[PDB]
RNA sequence: GCAGCUUGCUACCUCGAUGUCGGUUCUUUCCAUCCUGGCCGUGCAGCAGCGGCCAAGGGUGAGGUUGUUCGCCUAUUAAA
RNA sequence: CCUGGGGCGGGACGCCCUUGAAAAGAUAUCAAGGGCGCGCAAUGGUUGACUCAAGCGGGUCGGAAACUCGCUGAAGAGUGC
RNA sequence: UGGGGCCCCGAAAAUUGACGGGGCUCAAGUCGACCACCGAUACCACGGAGUACCGCAAGGUAAUCUCGUAGGAAGGCGUUG
RNA sequence: UCCGCUGGUUCCUUCCGAAACAUGUCGCAGCAUGACCUGACUUGAGAUCGUCGGUGGAGUAGAGCACUGAUUGGCGAUUCCGGGGAUCCCUCGCUCGCUUGUCAAACUCCAAACCCCCCGUCAUCCUAGAAAGUCGGAGUCCGGACUGCUGGGGUAAGCUUGUAGUCCGUAAGGGAGACAACCCAGCCCGUGGUUAAGGUCCCCAAGUGUCGACUAAGUGUUAAUACUAAAGGGCGU
RNA sequence: AUCAUUCGCGAGGAUGUAGUACGAAUGUCACUGCCAGUGUCGUAUCUUACGUUUUGAAGAACGGGCCAGGGAGUGUAUCUU
């Protein structure tokens, strides 16, 4: 099932889990990464999307997973500082007969972002900018959004 | 399915604001308006007695009597004149 | 006839400075080289260029 | 004093913009109309900015439109004689410098039409798809409409 | 993402009828190439493979079951 | 009869509320959440007197499960569905 | 290193075919601006017809009259007696 | 015979000109009533399609977390309710707060722009008859489209079902190659002129127009568009 | 138009010449023997028949080979205007 599906916003909101039933977990099971008790760290990369789409929590997992393992492996297990900060709240279905009652039952979450909306921010020291921008860029080839990093904090230690 | 009671869409409409729940002003049910004065239809939710539809809530109705303790108002309604009964603390007087 | 023109345009997203130099007839056939300049190499109209001055060189 | 001179049609307009123009007497293309500049009618224009060009029109502009199209009950041209025998201005130039001055009105010519009925723009106009701050013809010309009218004469 | 060659969805055309499936015959086209031609890589010694690129000129058959399409199987075959 | 043909399924076939519905009103779908075809001589009327939920502290095998005292508490209760 | 314009790769379909075609490369493409011209039954002018309303009539007014399916209304043409 | 179903229904001009919608219906290819068209009469002074200002209605957009619910860590405490192998000898998940990160059709401490009622104002119409009323004749209740509303549903659909405006239907003429509904434009007849949209290398009326750059791919030479290929990449420029 | 002056980087603009010469037409004076009309063909621009069913008809929706003639709101009763 292609992230093509539940991608383009044409639709009002869908998240009050009251009035719906039986919404399918989401896949994405951490949102902190690295040292999550360390805020001195001087530099600071977010990874902002750059159009208005819906992110299935597949999407978000494959992107956390990859990230996390490219600052792993580069900047070590406390090296960096990595937080997910969007969660998966609209709630996806899918109508499975024909058109007849075809509104659809709940097949998972995404989350609706807007564009320049921070999606992954990264700390690390200042040697470590790049490999967190490496990692970055490979987590925004996982997402259904073109995307762009920007610099947030430490802008001038790094040029 | 949807139904056609008097109270329908009312969720808002017949809505107190948060800081005038409650026994509101009792003034505002003791006030006279005179014939042919403009009156403003602003329901007050926690009056029951004497409410007119709340289709007529936000209207401009001119007095045109009284049938006890409520006025008779004369209320456009699209294109037509309905005549509307209201308690003194459902209307409010216009101001020019 | 070179020409300093200063001011800022809309590259995409952010707003861009420039110090472009100039050469042209005068001063405001050098702004109309600036805006057209401008148009040509970012697409961006002229209402999207904020040519702060042009100074003689 | 406002000039307001129609240049688009009636096809595809909102009642309301058509019944704002039709209430300044702007009922075709080309047509020109003399407003106060009082707020009332500058709402007015501003409601049909996207199917008029407006501005402040000075005297000679006035004087030249009055003279090569205003028009008289009948459908009559109206001349410098018609002028004095029914105003206390000698000649249309004074008139209109009146006019603009606010001391005198345009209804103080008797049977003179509201309407001027003005002729195409000689070498064409800016366009009508935009706006006289997009390069085109539409909306607000301020003191340059003397210069549209000029062309329409 | 492409295609529209599977199946759906839909109800725009056709109900004063546009004759169904499969095969057969004959002609043609596409290329996403099975063989034949030319190449590149290889965990390519040779033989032979595997992977990829160009290329649609020619070829791509005979049989058993089954109406079949599809598929299975047989023996040839450069490939079938 | 409705019906993304018909049929099977279902009833959006009577009534009531929220959203849809785009801050007047109106507004469709086999749209979403649903509910009703009742119950009650008290679970009704009026007057008087009181104030609820939940926490915190005090009180004896009356246990951190009873009852009672004090403080906080515009309601987080109750008002038949 | 970041932000931008245009282009390139990504990019495979069935009769021979589609920037409308020819063709076009400091353009006959794109971008920012500009100049002149062509081009309606639009608009202006003249002449004419009808219509609406007014007027005893003569005539007056029409920027605010002149498209039209279902359909209503009015006045005429023709056939036979 | 009957049918709500199919086909046909014969002269001209002139004036005006819809509805493809609501409620009820064994109602769903029908009909009634109303909206909308048309004709006549009565009545006799106002009316409101538009502006501006004001008195009022807001609970949508946006925003936000103060309620209802969701939601991410960090930090501090509940010596309370409980997961782990006789002094419950000591390990601690939820729960409650202070900071962090996110949300909502059916959340709101907030909160527009449109819009609606009323008052005044200008504007327009109106004694050549406002508003109102009465009566005659209907058609119509298969609609469709464009532009918005992220409208709702749907993977999407030249899909389906809403809504505001405007069109086609019933709209010529001019222009887009052709184009129901896209642009100019609503159109009595004739002539002259000037423009609109759009165009000006030839086909084809008017530029092988001007200035400043870009593109090397015949890319492109495609307003809207059901008629136009993405993510990703490029020490191409 | 042409020319003069001036502005503009330039294509060009403005001012004067010039509201002039011209100009639909309306008169008038000469000249002329055709013109109107009709048939056919050519050049230029425009238009994919007609009626119907249709949201949409040139349709690959229905109808007609052609021509002539025939071919469809009538009467009684009653109600309303
Ligand atoms: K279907
Ligand atoms: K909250
Ligand atoms: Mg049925
Ligand atoms: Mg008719
Ligand atoms: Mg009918
Ligand atoms: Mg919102
Ligand atoms: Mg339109
Ligand atoms: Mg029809
Ligand atoms: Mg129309
Ligand atoms: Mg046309
Ligand atoms: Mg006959």
């Amino acid at each position: 099932k292609p992230g093509s599906m539940y991608r383009n916003v044409r639709q009002r909101s869908f998240t009050r889990r009251k009035y719906m039933g039986g919404v399918p977990g989401s896949q994405v099971i951490h949102y902190d990464m690295g040292d999550k008790a360390n805020t001195s760290f001087p530099v600071k990369i977010s990874l902002i999307v750059e159009e208005k789409c819906q992110i299935r929590h597949t999407a978000l997992e494959a992107a956390r997973i990859t990230a996390n393992r490219h600052l792993v492996a580069d900047t070590g297990k406390m090296g960096f500082y990595m937080k997910l900060r969007v969660y998966p709240h609209e709630v996806i279905r899918e109508n499975k007969s024909g058109m007849r009652r075809a509104f659809g039952k709940n097949v998972g979450t995404a989350a609706r972002v807007k564009p320049m909306q921070k999606i992954f921010t990264v700390a690390v020291e200042k040697q470590n900018f790049k490999a967190a921008k490496e990692a970055l860029w490979h987590a925004g080839q996982k997402l259904p959004t073109p995307c762009r990093i920007v610099v947030d904090e430490g802008a001038e230690l790094v040029q | 399915t949807n139904s056609h009671g008097e109270k329908r869409c009312t969720r808002y409409k017949l809505q107190k604001t948060v800081r005038e729940r409650g026994i509101s002003p009792v003034s505002r049910a003791i006030q006279e308006f005179e014939e042919g004065q403009m009156v403003h239809i602003d329901i007050d939710p926690s009056v029951q007695k004497g409410m007119p539809n709340p289709k007529f809530q936000g209207s401009t109705g001119k007095v045109i009597g009284q049938r006890g303790r409520s006025y008779v108002l004369e209320v456009r309604s699209g294109n037509a004149m309905k005549e509307v009964f209201s308690l003194p603390q459902h209307l409010k007087p216009q101001k020019y | 006839k070179s020409f300093i023109v200063k001011g800022k345009f809309k590259a995409g997203s952010t707003w861009e400075k420039f110090t472009k130099k100039i050469e042209s007839q005068n001063e405001k056939n050098a702004t109309d080289k600036t805006y057209s300049i401008f148009g040509s190499k970012h697409g961006v109209k002229r209402s999207q260029v904020q040519i702060e001055s042009v100074a003689e060189e | 004093m406002y000039a307001v001179v129609r240049l688009r049609g009636q096809v595809n307009v909102r009642y309301t913009i058509e019944d704002t123009m039709k209430m300044l007497r702007l009922h075709k293309v080309n047509h020109c109309v003399f407003v106060p500049e009082n707020p009332h009618y500058k709402g007015m224009v501003q409601k049909v900015k996207d199917y008029v060009a407006y501005g402040k029109i000075d005297a000679k502009t006035l004087a030249e439109v009055l003279e090569n199209r205003g028009r008289l009950e009948g459908d009559t041209r109206l001349t410098e004689e018609y002028i004095r025998e029914n105003t206390d201005y000698d000649s249309i130039q004074a008139f209109a410098e009146a006019v603009i001055e606010g001391k005198s009105s345009l209804k103080d010519i008797p049977k003179l039409k509201p309407v001027f009925r003005l002729h195409p723009p000689r070498k064409g106009h800016a366009g009508i798809k935009r706006t006289v701050q997009q390069g085109g013809v539409l909306g607000n010309h301020d003191e340059n409409i003397n210069v549209l009218l000029h062309k329409m004469r």
